[PDB]
């Protein structure tokens, strides 16, 4: 969403970064989403 | 052109329910010789769900918890009237049918009470089927000890607590309910024949309870039944429903399974018939002589897993012979079974033929037949309900063991 | 809300006849 | 039917199936053509103790062709026959031939749910767990529903061999049919989880 | 209990009601005019609302059952594509044939159209 | 169904109804004529017979 990518971008402003991981139910495996 | 082309239930029988929002969709109430009974007045056409058959509002009910503590739903037993003790005094497993009875007799008796008005339409002392109310000679027609001894406990119960809790002191408030034994055998009687278990939930209280619920205690039972029972919380509505996709003809009648996996004994002890197609009925064999468990299934077509015995009626084409008695029998027989061995038919037909001897012996066991039995019944004038009921639970049993010989005689041929 | 708890064989091998 | 042709029937099946019970195809192989000199018919029982006699011996491909022989002759193959089938494609590790069978016997309009239930066990007994999470999958999710034996044993099998995707998709599967989980099934997922490195 | 007659005929007891109900005197009956009534509920779908509500007693949970049958709905438009956007509304569809499941009746989709319009190109105008 | 040589006291009771039309007679089955009072199962042979004959 534009409203979330546009903040992740402001953030990394203030040397902040803000990462979205999704993990698995099935087999435990972390996904890095692209924000 | 249009020009050149069993009796129906007294009409205020469903009148008296419809006005406290009982409905009825596609059934009428029809009475015969042996009782009232449910059949679908048109063609039931299937659906992708269960159809709505019956739908009886909860505040028609008597109910009590299956479980201590006992309340009522809806509770109609007004605080320290001594009815509750006679309830209270009860043993918590056996008298379940006691508690009910009271409950029942206790509802005869107020005026504002639907069942004041449903109780008319109740079997009488000499029309209910229930082996409370058989005499020792009607006992004596059961051809079954077992069975005769279960019975003559339970009337022995039934009486005692009567004597004990309708003695002369008590208040007349109570004396009223039951002014004779046989008024409180009669209840009780009412109560086993009729009573409906299930678990419900009645707002945030889950329980389970026994019921007295009118208008479905006018199903009958099958061991292959074409409605099933469902409680709705929401309203607080039973609901007969029939089976999801199953084709219900005019005239069929709707019928429930009261006791799952349960024998023609049980039948009799709790609801005073029995059925011959029964497919849980059990018969003492030696264990001698055994035949082919996958073999018998596969000559009659029965599938399934042995808890869940069914005839595919669509692989026979017209074959009426495979019924209940028939997955009775494959439950029943002497079997054995090695995987995928194959057996032997030589082997197999000594095993049938020893089988079926021993069923011969158990049929001389029996002074008469089952057709003998069977015109003995027309022959009747002046039986009780409980004699005709005890001359058809032996017959059932003898017909169960005819059948064994049939499809033994069948199965030993068709395996060539 | 709505969003809760995630939302050939016998085929030829016939009687020649 | 005749008497006479009822008792030669009669010892025609009890040679045919003593040689099938002695694991001997061949032997089997020799009475039906007995038969066919005796100008009697090969029904569907003669044509299963040539089916038994292969399968006993471990042999598929001779069991496949007994089969090709009884739908050639126009004769129905009995329930029992194709479970036989079933289960020896199944101890062979051969689920797509296992499959392809079970679709036969619903091809004949027969029950397939317990001969499912056999070949998804062989599979599993067999070392072949992967196969049989295919199968018993495939099962699952066309509407058939397993035995509880076989529910505590494809979950309990999985999170064994730390296969946790498969076990949460068949216990998914155990509740949609109507069987709830319990702290046996939840413990054996969390056997799985709890090496996952996240609390 | 059992009785036969000369010609094997079995008699018996017809039950009765053989009491008196004084609800079945005052609620057996019917108003007469309520014609326009029912013809202007039809008109504005509130039989689909009771029907809503019919469906919602059977339901334990009510966002379940506006997921499963926002499911179902789904499944309806992949099928036919072309049927479903017009007279034909398929949410409209799943709860019409739902209705039909419990062996009610019901027009599909609650669909009907007014068959006075005098022709082509005539729009009924609503009187606010 | 003026046309029709139905007896007089017959035709009274088809006007009675608001039967007119030989189509509107013909949906009507025999049980609803039987309901109309005077009209009875004597006169449903002769009025089956007209018609029969027509
Ligand atoms: N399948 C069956 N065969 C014979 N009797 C049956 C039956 N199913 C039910 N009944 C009878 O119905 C009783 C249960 S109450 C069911 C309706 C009952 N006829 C009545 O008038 O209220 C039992 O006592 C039994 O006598």
């Amino acid at each position: 969403p534009e409203s979330f990518r546009l903040l992740v971008r402001e953030l990394r402003s203030l040397a902040l970064e803000l990462n979205h991981f999704l993990v698995s139910e099935k087999n435990f495996q972390i996904n890095r989403k692209e924000v | 052109f249009p020009l050149f082309q069993l009796e129906s239930a007294d009409p205020d029988f469903y009148k008296i329910g419809y006005v406290r929002r009982v409905r009825a969709y596609g059934v009428e109430f029809k009475e015969g010789p042996d009782g009232f009974g449910i059949y679908a007045s048109k063609d039931i056409e299937p659906r992708r769900r269960a159809r709505v058959i019956m739908e009886i509002p909860h505040e028609l009910m008597i109910t009590i918890r299956q479980k201590h503590p006992w309340m009522f739903f809806p509770d109609i037993v007004p605080i320290g009237h001594p009815i509750f003790d006679i309830i209270n005094s009860t043993d918590p497993e056996r008298d379940w049918d006691l508690r009910l009875a009271c409950l029942l007799l206790f509802s005869f008796d107020r005026e504002d009470h639907f069942w004041r008005l449903y109780g008319d339409f109740l079997p009488a002392a000499d029309e209910c089927s229930s082996l409370l109310l058989a005499t020792e000679e009607d006992l004596a027609e059961l051809q079954d000890p077992q069975l005769v001894s279960t019975i003559r406990q339970q009337q022995k119960r039934v009486l005692e607590f009567w004597e004990k809790n309708w003695h002369s002191g008590v208040p007349l408030k109570i004396k009223r309910l039951a002014e004779d034994a046989e008024r409180f055998i009669w209840a009780v009687s009412i109560a086993q024949t009729r009573c409906i278990s299930m678990k419900t939930r009645i707002g945030a209280l889950v329980q389970d309870l026994n019921m007295m619920i009118p208008y479905a205690d006018m199903l009958n039972h099958s061991f292959e039944p074409n409605c099933f029972l469902h409680w709705r919380p929401k309203d607080r509505i039973l609901e007969v429903m029939s089976n999801a996709g199953q084709a219900i003809k005019k005239g069929e009648e709707m019928t429930i399974n009261y006791m799952p996996g349960q024998k023609n004994n049980m039948l009799m002890e709790r609801y005073g018939f029995s059925t011959p197609v029964n497919p849980w009925d059990a018969i003492p064999f030696s264990g001698d002589s055994r035949i082919h468990l996958n073999s018998f299934l596969s000559v009659f077509n029965i599938f399934g897993l042995p808890e869940e015995y069914y005839h595919d009626s669509e692989l026979s084409g017209d074959d009426s012979f495979v019924d209940g008695a028939v997955i009775a029998a494959a439950r029943t027989l002497p079997t054995w079974s090695d995987i995928d061995l194959p057996p032997i038919p030589s082997a197999e037909r000594k095993a049938v033929k020893e089988l079926q001897d021993e069923c011969r012996k158990m049929l001389a066991e029996y002074p008469t037949t089952s057709e003998q039995d069977q015109k003995l019944l027309d022959s009747l004038s002046e039986a009780r309900t409980t004699f005709a009921t005890a001359v058809k639970y032996r017959m059932h049993r003898k017909m169960f063991i005819g059948k064994i010989i049939k499809a033994l005689d069948i199965y030993q041929e068709r395996l060539l | 809300g709505t969003g809760f708890n995630k939302g050939d064989i016998l085929f030829y091998h016939r009687e020649f006849c | 039917v005749s008497a006479l042709e009822r008792s030669l029937r009669l010892t025609f099946m009890d040679e045919l199936m003593e040689r099938a019970r002695n694991r001997d195809p061949s032997g089997v192989s020799e009475v039906i053509y007995d038969m066919i000199a005796a100008g009697l018919s090969p029904g569907p029982r003669s044509f299963h103790g040539l089916v038994v006699a292969h399968a006993l011996n471990g042999d598929e491909q001779g069991a496949m062709h007994s089969l090709r022989k009884e739908l050639g002759a126009g004769q129905r193959p009995l329930p029992e026959t194709m479970i036989a089938l079933v289960r020896l494609s199944g101890s062979k590790g051969n689920a797509q031939r296992g499959l392809e069978l079970l679709a036969a016997m619903e091809k004949l309009n027969y029950d397939i749910r317990q001969a499912w239930l056999i070949l998804v066990e062989e599979l599993v007994r067999t070392n072949h767990l992967e196969e049989a999470n295919k199968v018993f999958l495939k099962g699952a999710r066309g509407g058939m529903r397993a035995t509880d034996q076989l529910y505590d044993l494809m979950i309990e099998e999985d999170c064994k061999a730390g296969d946790h995707s498969n076990a949460l998709d068949i216990s998914y599967e155990m509740e949609a049919a109507g069987r709830f989980a319990t702290t046996f099934h939840f413990n054996c997922l969390l056997s799985v989880q709890a090496t996952c490195g996240i609390p | 209990g059992i009785q036969r007659d000369d010609n094997g005929r079995r008699i018996w007891r017809r039950r009765t009601l053989t009491k008196k109900d004084d609800m079945l005197r005052y609620k057996l009956q019917r108003v007469p005019f309520v014609e326009e009534q029912v013809r202007k509920i039809k008109e504005v779908g509130k039989v689909m609302t009771m029907d809503i509500e019919r469906l919602l007693l059977s339901e334990d949970n009510r966002f379940e059952f506006v997921n499963s049958v926002a499911a179902e709905a789904t499944e309806y438009v992949e099928k036919n594509r072309d049927e479903y956007g017009g007279t034909k509304k398929a949410i409209f569809h799943v709860l019409s044939n739902r209705v039909n499941d419990l062996g009610f009746d019901r027009p599909e989709a609650y669909a009907e159209s007014d068959p006075y319009k005098p022709g082509p190109g005539y729009l009924k105008e609503y009187y606010t | 169904i003026d046309q029709l040589e139905l007896p007089p006291r017959i035709y009274n009771c088809l006007k009675k109804s608001n039967i007119h039309t030989l189509l509107d007679l013909l949906n009507n089955s025999q049980e609803d004529l039987i309901k109309m009072e005077h009209f009875h199962i004597e006169d449903v042979k002769k009025l089956l017979d007209i018609l029969e004959k027509k």
